[PDB]
RNA sequence: CCGCCGGGCAGCUUCCGGGAAACCAAAGUCUUUGGGUUCCGGGGGGAGUAUGGUUGCAAAGCUGAAACUUAAAGGAAUUGACGGAAGGGCACCACCAGGAGUGGAGCCUGCGGCUUAAUUUGACCAACACGGGAAACCUCACCCGGCCCGGACACGGACAGGAUUGACAGAUUGAUAGCUCUUUCUCGAUUCCGUGGGUGGUGGUGCAUGGCCGUUCUUAGUUGGUGGAGCGAUUUGUCUGGUUAAUUCCGAUAACGAACGAGACUCUGGCAUGCUAACUAGUUACGCGACCCCGGUCGGCGUAACUUCUUAGAGGGACAAGUGGCGUUCAGCCACCCGAGAUUGAGCAAUAACAGGUCUGUGAUGCCCUUAGAUGUCCGGGGCUGCACGCGCGCUACACUGACUGGCUCAGCGUGUGCCUACCCUACGCCGGCAGGCGCGGGUAACCCGUUGAACCCCAUUCGUGAUGGGGAUCGGGGAUUGCAAUUAUUCCCCAUGAACGAGGAAUUCCCAGUAAGUGCGGGUCAUAAGCUUGCGUUGAUUAAGUCCCUGCCCUUUGUACACA
């Protein structure tokens, strides 16, 4: 919130910037927004239809 | 911004000289007497002269005074 | 920056399989993308801001002013569009008016007066345009007459390339929006008039959507 | 009963079409202008007025001007605002059941008024114990007097053949201001005398401004993109209904996808015998020591374990999860178990705005002011306190549910030795009745004040319904403390004096659980210092779980001749 001087008068400027979210924290903040539930998507694995064993060693 | 009561003089220094004319007297030869009295001061024994102002007597730098 | 097209007709015209916009006018397809028009016509397509009109609704605390811009665009040979856009600041109202006018370019039929030597100069017959209350009547003229009009249908006709025309207006012509889009309506229905040299029953051509229906399967789904 | 035909009042539907639109199968087939024919309008008023004619018994009717005046009058539709219009809902800045009151009295403080040299000034739900505004001096702007220049810089004078800096006398003055008059000394190019030109103001203008706050507005409201409707202003989304504290959701759906506000959040309150740990916190044991007739007490001494109490970090915990009903069986609501909790309290808080407040917060500031005889600044004194009166915020009360005098026994917020800044919190020991004074000490603080031995409360005395031992205003005298200085008593103490006031007229403020209220203690102000304000504990209820009747708020519909609404 800073002032500008003029021949005609005085002006005021409010700059408000909403920073993007990042995990690094060097550009913006570290924490997500409190209402931003980011689910993880499931990796897709098949269900086996015959019981098999995995001997070794 | 823009002022109501404006400037007069300050408290001045000084130009019309050889003010030493009126402390010392000489003749044409080696004769040196003084008009004005010498200060008995401890900080300056014989250099500084006493005063001629406006009624009585005084000296200036150590500001020590002689009266009737 | 690049034009990734959304609609099917736009995908064809940036894949360069439509020669000119006269065939999408022929099939009367809905243009809903602005890049089509300054693809076919982007060289000479000129704009005019007819007026900046500050309308205002009245809310609880004070008066909510929104500027509404009129922009008439068109190349000087055979096409005009008239865009009307209301928005909060005048610059984005003007930019939205330009994209609406590019969207609504209508092709202009223009013909002769009397002997048919040369290149066409007037509207082919007497046409009218009405909206609001204002009636705008465009009339054929001898060559070199110029457009006789008010400055606003003057300017839309001269950027239609109707370089001579007799115009007569009735109604409340002071309202610039109705006067401009009435004039644009008359220029628009110049082609929708049925002229006696158009009685050859139409050999129907292949549609663009049908002729390039395999390209429109392959290049995007 | 089922059709058809003609014409008759109508109706519903519609992209025939038209219109400024409401709308209309005609108000359609109108610039693509012509089926036939009567009557009639030419901006609003003057005005259906005057005058003439004519009709009537009369009231009046038909015909019917002009002078003059005026920039709009008007139609349809939109959005707001408003409604003593309707339908839903909401809030103790509203009400009901109430509780404490206020208004009545004294007094404190702010305001208008009056007065005055001045009693400066800002503001009149959203001003009025507000400007952190409790002013002796300063502050201070106001008033009365007197110093200084804190005229930067540039140009030209006159100019180390010195424009007079500072100056104790003595007059003057208030002042030991050399401010100025009667010895012109010391100082030594700093500077003035004209000229421009800056600089400073708590001067004006918040109706030129920023910033900040307050308020509309503590309620749930607001806005784009593309798409639909309309010529358009606009509307749709943002909604019939249910539900929620909520534009909160289920869900409907020409809207779809989105953003802000609500929510989410952050701090605080509550729960952890599980974790982490503690000589700046403690507990328990043990050993000494003291006391009383093996035991009991000890904030007596020292240390072997531990962290329940205390400190404070990570976690955890509660989600309408579970059960029974109600409801589209959805959104959700009610009840109950389990349980430390089944709504603790705050902070932040949108779009659009008010000509709300602040130029007296600023070296944030545009413009204007006045051209030594200061609206700069400094000093001395006064005033900001003045009192026939009216008002607001409050403190003390009107006593026995009490006062007085003893005695007993309990907190939590915090704060504390300063950049200038020179003034701190204080235990302990002496003196004095008190106010205080004098010594040595601890403390930059979980260390010392401090186990913060606080009040109300509790117990035991005296009082006895009397303006009384209620009340403590006013006022005389004396003593202390801070200060350079107290008079207009700064503040505190001691004695004496003892007013109104017998529960407050109309009117009105705040509030619903550790809440109202009583009660004291910290912070700010501060050298002195709380009748204020911000916090804090302590004792702790009556009533209510509702409603739109009053005061207002939100949404929908409708009406408008309102739009500085
Ligand atoms: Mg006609
Ligand atoms: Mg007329
Ligand atoms: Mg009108
Ligand atoms: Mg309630
Ligand atoms: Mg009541
Ligand atoms: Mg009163
Ligand atoms: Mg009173
Ligand atoms: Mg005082
Ligand atoms: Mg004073
Ligand atoms: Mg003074
Ligand atoms: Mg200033
Ligand atoms: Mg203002
Ligand atoms: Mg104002
Ligand atoms: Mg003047
Ligand atoms: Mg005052
Ligand atoms: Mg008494
Ligand atoms: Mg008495
Ligand atoms: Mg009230
Ligand atoms: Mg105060
Ligand atoms: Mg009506
Ligand atoms: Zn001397």
């Amino acid at each position: 919130v800073r002032h500008v001087l003029l021949r005609q008068g005085v002006l005021g400027i409010k700059v408000k910037i909403m920073l993007p979210w990042d995990p690094s924290g060097k550009i913006g903040p570290k924490k997500p927004l409190p209402d931003h539930v980011s689910i993880v998507e499931p990796k897709d694995e098949i269900l086996p239809t015959t019981p098999i064993s995995e001997q070794k060693g | 911004k823009s002022y109501t009561t404006p400037k007069k003089n300050k408290h001045k220094r000084k130009k019309v000289k050889l003010a030493v004319l009126k402390y010392y007297k000489v003749d044409e030869n080696g004769k040196i007497s003084r008009l004005r009295r010498e200060c008995p001061s401890d900080e300056c024994g014989a250099g500084v002269f006493m005063a001629s102002h406006f009624d009585r007597h005084y000296c200036g730098k150590c500001c020590l005074t002689y009266c009737f | 920056k690049e034009w990734l097209p959304v609609t099917k007709l736009g995908r064809l015209v940036k894949d360069m399989k439509i020669k000119s916009l006269e065939e999408i006018y022929l099939f009367s397809l809905p243009i809903k993308e602005s890049e089509i028009i300054d693809f076919f016509l982007g060289a000479s397509l000129k704009d005019e801001v007819l007026k900046i009109m500050p309308v205002q609704k009245q809310t609880r605390a004070g008066q909510r002013t929104r500027f509404k811009a009129f922009v008439a665009i068109g190349d000087y040979n055979g096409h005009v569009g008239l865009g009307v856009k209301c928005s909060k600041e005048v610059a984005t109202a003007i930019r939205g008016a330009i994209i609406l006018a590019k969207l609504s370019i209508v092709p202009v039929r223009r013909g002769y007066w009397g002997n048919k030597i040369g290149k066409p100069h007037t509207v082919p017959c007497k046409v009218t345009g009405r909206c609001g209350s204002v009636l705008v009547r465009l009339i054929p003229a001898p060559r070199g007459t110029g457009i006789v009009s008010a400055p606003v249908p003057k300017k839309l006709l001269m950027m239609a390339g109707i370089d001579d025309c007799y115009t007569s207006a009735r109604g409340c012509t002071a309202t610039l929006g109705n006067f401009a889009k009435a004039t644009f309506d008359a220029i628009s229905k110049t082609y929708s008039y049925l002229t006696p040299d158009l009685w050859k029953e139409t050999v129907f051509t292949k549609s663009p959507y049908q002729e390039f229906t395999d390209h429109l399967v392959k290049t995007h789904t």
